[PDB]
């Protein structure tokens, strides 16, 4: 993928469980 | 601008994202047209000439 920026995502399972 | 200017203000966007909705608008997810856009841009100049 061309200029895919290097940032986090969210997971909305780890910070519950 | 893609669609924007026609049903209002032109809104800019990269022309490979402008293709990307486009192929969404059709069944076909945006990632195909990012994994091939090189073979696609190639390819579309000589659909042109
Ligand atoms: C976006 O355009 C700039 C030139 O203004 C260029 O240096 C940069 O590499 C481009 N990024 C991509 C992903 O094409
Ligand atoms: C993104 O992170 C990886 C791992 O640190 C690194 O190898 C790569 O060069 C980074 N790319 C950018 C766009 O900074």
């Amino acid at each position: 993928v061309i200029g895919i920026v290097n940032n986090t995502v969210y997971d909305p399972l780890q910070p519950e469980l | 601008s893609g669609w924007t200017f026609g049903a209002g203000p032109a809104l800019q966007i990269p022309f490979p994202m402008q293709m990307a909705y486009r192929f969404n608008g059709i069944g076909v997810t945006q990632n195909v047209l990012y994994e091939n856009q090189k073979l696609i841009a190639n390819q579309f100049n000589s659909a042109i000439g």
